[PDB]
């Protein structure tokens, strides 16, 4: 009964340009068990129309999912990804940084 | 295409 | 080496209904099929263009293989609980991973038939495709069953024959996508950290397949201990992304070189800020 912590990455499909439509991604990987709670946030508020990949896993059996939404980044707007899993002490929030 | 039979443990 | 893999996941949800069975199929880093037991009308659905031209017969046949294995894995999760002497109360995971790697000769290179219960190796088919590796006391029970039923026969036949022929077919149907590598689009960004240091980030974008090597060197000396190297991540469009960052003293940027290695690149790249 192994338990593995999710690795989180919040980034865009294409390099960010203000006022240009792009995709916001939250890639959660290396976790076990498969139950995970992933939300994409815009100014602390949950983004409604978020789609996700089909549950798959790596050679080591750990799961991975990609949560994504169409978005238009601006200077004012603050994007983030909030993740919770049984291995995490508390929900982890990873801010979106266009340089990462 | 998938394995044609079922696996039982 | 081209490969075909199937990834099955069966999860029990005590008090929240039947265990969920989810399955995905890949040719290299390209998913071509899904199946989710929680879907409205659960069926095998194409996820790549090179399998959506296979007939309704093909898809009805895959759908049936999934529907039956989803019921079987439900039995397997009860069996496994029994083996490990676990309560009705807890959620458990059963995972299957099988497929074939294609060799230069057009024949099988390596066959796979592995399982994990609660994220730990349960029972696997050996490289010889004639025997099993049972990871514990419970898996030894399955192996007794499989040795009597002579299960490896079926598998050896699938992995050597059937698996290889489908991969060869799928590789032909999607040769323009699956057999063409896409080189990474690379650039360097600079982000000051203080008045005396700066982060140099080397980017590799829109590459396929996922396998890549991004390294930073300072005066030709590998900066492996000082490089932040993110995991290769999906862009969401079938291509991948990766970056390697190093914190450099300001004014010393030209002493640093980023090195990219990818199947799609004719020669390895060397980038400087």
């Amino acid at each position: 009964m192994i338990q593995r912590t999710p690795k989180i990455q919040v980034y865009s499909r294409h390099p960010a340009e203000n006022g240009k439509s792009n995709f916001l991604n939250c890639y959660v990987s290396g976790f076990h068990p498969s139950d995970i709670e992933v939300d994409l946030l815009k100014n602390g508020e949950r983004i409604e129309k978020v789609e996700h990949s089909d549950l798959s896993f790596s050679k080591d059996w750990s799961f991975y999912l990609l949560y994504y939404t169409e978005f238009t980044p601006t200077e004012k707007d603050e994007y983030a990804c909030r993740v919770n899993h049984v291995t995490l002490s508390q929900p982890k929030i990873v801010k979106w940084d266009r340089d990462m | 295409a998938r394995f044609n039979d079922l696996r039982f443990v | 080496s081209h490969s075909m893999r199937y990834f099955d996941t069966a999860v029990s949800r005590p008090g929240r209904g039947e265990p969920r069975f989810i399955s995905v199929g890949y040719v290299d880093d390209t998913q071509f099929v899904r199946f989710d037991s929680d879907a409205a009308s659960p069926r095998g659905e194409p996820r790549a263009p090179w399998v959506e031209q296979e007939g309704p017969e093909y898809w009805d046949r895959e759908t049936q293989k999934y529907k039956r294995q989803a019921q079987a894995d439900r039995v397997n999760l009860r069996k496994l609980r029994g083996y490990y002497n676990q309560s009705e109360d807890g959620s458990h995971t059963l995972q299957w991973m099988y497929g074939c790697d294609l060799g230069p000769d057009g024949r099988l290179l390596r066959g796979y038939d592995q399982s994990a219960y609660d994220g730990k190796d349960y029972i696997a088919l050996n490289e010889d495709l004639r025997s099993w590796t049972a990871a514990d006391t419970a898996a030894q029970i399955t192996q007794r069953k499989w040795e009597a039923a002579r299960e490896a026969e079926q598998w050896r036949a699938y992995l050597e024959g059937t698996c290889v022929e489908w991969l060869r077919r799928y590789l032909e149907n999607g040769k323009e996508t699956l057999q063409r590598a896409e080189h990474p689009k690379t650039h360097v960004t600079h982000h000051p950290v203080s008045d005396h240091e700066a982060t140099l980030r080397c980017w590799a974008l829109g590459f396929y397949p996922a396998e890549i090597t991004l390294t930073w060197q300072r005066d030709g000396e590998d900066q492996t201990q000082d490089t932040e190297l993110v995991e290769t991540r999906p862009a969401g469009d079938g291509t991948f992304q990766k970056w390697a960052a190093v914190v450099v003293p300001s004014g010393e940027e030209q002493r640093y070189t980023c090195h990219v290695q990818h199947e799609g690149l004719p020669e390895p790249l060397t980038l400087r800020w």
